[PDB]
């Protein structure tokens, strides 16, 4: 038996945005972990004093990464602040503007921040250098694959923000979503470019990347007896797909301990005893949020806060949604989990719980759900009317308030705001990774990575490949996190 | 290029950025970023892509950078915050010492060949800097100034810039060091920079005066909702007229969209964005 080793790894990379990782390492396993998110802006504050209309802008620039996430909850936000009534076919537009970046996040993800845990790149920068026992398991013909993928990736990702800016102008940071809908009516013709492009990217996901992740997976089956955490989940809902407010692509549910119960937003308070805010402001439900820093307080350890939902810590994300909402596996799928796993699956859960919250089951959500986007990109291409007028031009309200609920790449997220005297008041954002790359609350429960640490096999502390290995199956931004 | 050619090191380091910046240049279409990457620089450092991490990572940068002490190129995506002893971002960890983007901006910076502060945020401040901010976020230059380093800077700006300009601005200053060595080159740059240090190739030209409807403007004709797409849009909000960019041509994502056919500009390149082009959608 061995003894402790303490690890600290910042910047974690391969991620996006500034996080440090610390973990105590005991006897070959994480016995504790505290993540710190490391770079703060304050857009809380930012936004006060601004025209409304402004932060479907400003937002975005929380994430260059996920910034129709953003664009998007501050729309919803705006739209229900204003009484703005977004015609149906500008809900459809909207869904096909924010649904083409779930293709291009979940592959950037998987290929090009993920890949290389388990893939040798080329022997030049930055593919080398790297650990020198990196647990790389993969045959020369695998490996080969994958990097071959991970290039041709780079296109399909790259298709998929051209499909992003056919209807919003240009991507990262759209323009064409605002309070009232979306600001270009799609054409016969650009409709026709939109869907050329999306087939090249559907053939990627169900040739290539859907298959990759099960067969690479298979190579590494310990990594679904790792990694499980809480074992809790949460989903607010996204992609409308009607205009009653009701009926949504992912349906809104909480799972924890074993059991579905519905979501309920006013049991959400962020804590902030072990993050860089004032004291005073601890507890608070986002409606009457307030963000002042403290970077020198003494014991806070992050710039995120620590938001739980009735007391609980929750994950959020593909596998909080595809858990939640329990679809049909994808035919691949099926056929590689008899194939290369030996098991019998028909819908998500079949996977089970303890394999589905793993590090490697977090990214077969991911692929699962990059395919289940396919089928409602389908659908709305099908659904959207060429020509029909996609936005209202609503007058701005001297005294409102909204909240914009969505399910960004990563996870659950939504954005408050509060207008007085025609201007922002106070503006509030309870991101995604918020939610998974959390500290500790005030009763000292760790955030949902910090938890899923745990465990967390270290046999080699010269080359402690896991510990961020398991980070990068949530797909961390802490840019989101922090704002 | 070849994937056997010379190829300068790059170390990038993200401040107070949104990772948009890294972003963009990934969508170059020509050369593809696969290319910039195997045939055009080397990518030293780089956390959202490179293999290692933590102290090894930060290790790694400080190896290249010794050896090519003068020679390599630093990007910086995002704001340098002054405040509270640089504690608003910490990039690293190593020797048991945490590096704010302050520390590794003074310890890097005075060993570039040159400084690219690529986008608005790096180039002036940017929306860390904006009204209700608090963590001094600061533009590279100044900041670079205020401690008496003297290294060369170029902006490209841009929330995001178009990766045309990131990689062209690449391009242009490989080729001026090709033919000149990296001092008569870099000369030959600064003189191609305009007053905002931005490359006249790209930011040489005013949006609204090359706008397909300055016709409409001159007339008049002004839409009043965003899906008519037949007037000029500067009562919806467009900025376009103060704002030096070559977007009206260049387009955005393969050439399928820009920002004035789409909706407005909102004059993502100008030293005074956000703050001096708001509200975005009022004259
Ligand atoms: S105000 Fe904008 S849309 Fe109108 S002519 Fe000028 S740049 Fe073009
Ligand atoms: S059109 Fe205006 S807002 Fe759009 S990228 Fe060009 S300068 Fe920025
Ligand atoms: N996806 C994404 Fe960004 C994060 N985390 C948000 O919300
Ligand atoms: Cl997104
Ligand atoms: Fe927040
Ligand atoms: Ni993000
Ligand atoms: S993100």
């Amino acid at each position: 038996a061995t003894g402790r080793t303490t690890i600290a790894i910042d910047p974690v990379t391969r991620i996006e945005g500034h996080l440090k990782a610390e973990v105590v390492v005991e006897n070959g396993k994480v016995v504790d972990a505290r993540l710190s998110g490391g770079m703060y802006r304050g857009f809380e504050t930012i936004l006060r004093g601004r025209d409304p209309r402004d932060a479907s802008q400003i937002v975005q620039r929380i994430c260059g990464v996920c910034p129709t996430a953003h664009s998007t909850a501050s729309v919803l936000a705006l739209d229900e602040a204003f009484g703005a009534k977004v015609p149906n076919n500008g809900r459809i537009t909207r869904n096909l503007i924010f649904g083409a970046n779930y293709l291009q996040s979940h592959i950037l993800h998987f290929y090009h921040l993920s890949a290389q845990d388990f893939v040798q790149g080329p022997d030049t920068a930055p593919f080398v250098p790297r650990f020198p026992k990196s647990d790389l398991r993969l045959s020369k013909e695998l490996n080969k694959a994958g990097v071959d993928q991970y290039i041709e990736a780079l296109e399909v990702r790259r298709i998929c923000h051209e499909m992003v800016a056919l209807f919003g102008g240009r991507m990262p940071h759209v323009q064409g979503q605002v309070v009232g809908g979306a600001t270009e009516i799609p054409t016969k013709e650009k409709l026709v470019e939109y869907a050329a492009r999306f087939k090249k990217v559907r053939d990627f996901v169900e040739q290539k990347y859907v298959p990759v992740v099960y067969t690479i997976g298979s190579k590494y089956k310990d990594m679904f007896k790792v990694g499980q955490g809480f074992k809790a989940a949460l989903c607010v809902g996204a992609f409308p797909l009607d205009n009653s407010g009701k009926k949504h692509l992912f349906m809104p549910g909480v799972y924890a301990k074993g059991k579905d119960m519905p979501f309920d937003p006013s049991k959400i308070k962020e804590y902030v005893k072990y993050s860089w805010f004032a004291e005073e402001t601890t507890g608070l439900n986002y409606k009457e949020g307030k963000t002042i820093p403290a970077p020198d307080k003494a014991g806070a350890y992050s710039f995120v806060k620590a938001p739980r939902y009735d007391g609980l810590s929750l994950e959020v994300g593909p596998l909080a949604r595809m858990w939640v909402n329990n679809p049909e596996l994808s035919p691949v799928g099926k056929k590689l989990l008899k194939d290369l796993f030996g098991i019998s699956a028909k819908k998500f859960r079949d996977l089970g719980e303890e394999a589905a919250f793993s590090l490697m089951g977090r990214h077969v959500a991911r692929a699962e759900e990059t395919y289940y986007m396919l089928g409602a990109i389908e659908g709305w291409l099908k659904e959207i009317k060429a020509g029909e007028d996609t936005v209202v031009m609503p007058a701005v309200p001297a005294s409102a308030e909204g909240t914009g609920f969505t399910e960004a790449p990563r996870g659950s997220l939504l954005h408050y705001v509060k207008v007085k005297d025609s201007k922002i008041d106070n503006y509030q954002i309870v991101s995604a990774s918020l939610w998974n790359c959390n500290p500790r609350d005030d009763m000292g429960q760790r955030g949902a990575v910090e938890e899923a640490l745990i465990g967390i096999p270290v046999d080699d502390i010269q080359n402690p490949v896991n510990v961020a290995r398991l980070i990068r199956a949530f797909d961390p931004x802490l840019s989101c996190a922090v704002h | 290029g070849t994937l056997t050619g010379e190829r300068p090191p790059v170390f990038w380091l993200q401040g107070q950025g949104c990772t948009g910046c890294s972003v963009t240049l990934l969508n170059s279409v020509h050369p593809s970023i696969a290319d910039v990457l195997l045939k055009v620089i080397s990518l030293e450092f780089h956390p959202t892509v490179m293999a290692w991490e933590g102290e090894h990572a930060i290790e790694h940068m400080r190896k290249v950078a010794e050896k090519f002490k003068g020679k390599f190129f630093l990007v910086i995506e995002g704001s340098v915050p002054v405040e509270a002893d640089g504690k608003y971002c910490i990039i690293g960890e190593a020797n048991h010492h945490e590096i704010s983007m302050v520390d590794a901006l003074k310890e890097f910076g005075p060993n570039a060949a040159a400084v690219l502060a690529v986008g608005t945020c790096a180039a002036y401040g940017g929306i860390p800097a904006a009204e209700g901010s608090e963590t001094g976020a600061t533009a590279v230059s100044k900041f670079l100034g205020d401690n008496g380093i003297k290294t060369p800077v170029v902006n490209i700006p841009g929330c995001p810039p178009h990766p045309d300009w990131i990689v062209g601005t690449v391009v242009l200053a490989l080729d001026a060091i090709k033919k000149n060595g990296l001092e008569g080159g870099l000369a030959e740059v600064v003189k191609v920079l305009d007053s905002d240090g931005r490359p006249t190739p790209f930011f040489g030209r005013n949006i609204h005066e090359n706008c397909p409807y300055l016709d409409k403007y001159d007339e008049g004709v002004m839409s009043a909702t965003f899906t008519d797409k037949v007037g000029c849009r500067y009562d919806l909000g467009c900025k376009g007229p103060m704002t030096m960019a070559d977007c009206f041509e260049r387009k955005w994502n393969g050439g399928v969209n820009w920002c004035v056919q789409n909706a407005v500009c909102i004059g993502c390149v100008e030293p005074d964005f956000p703050d001096g082009k708001s509200p975005f959608y009022q004259a």
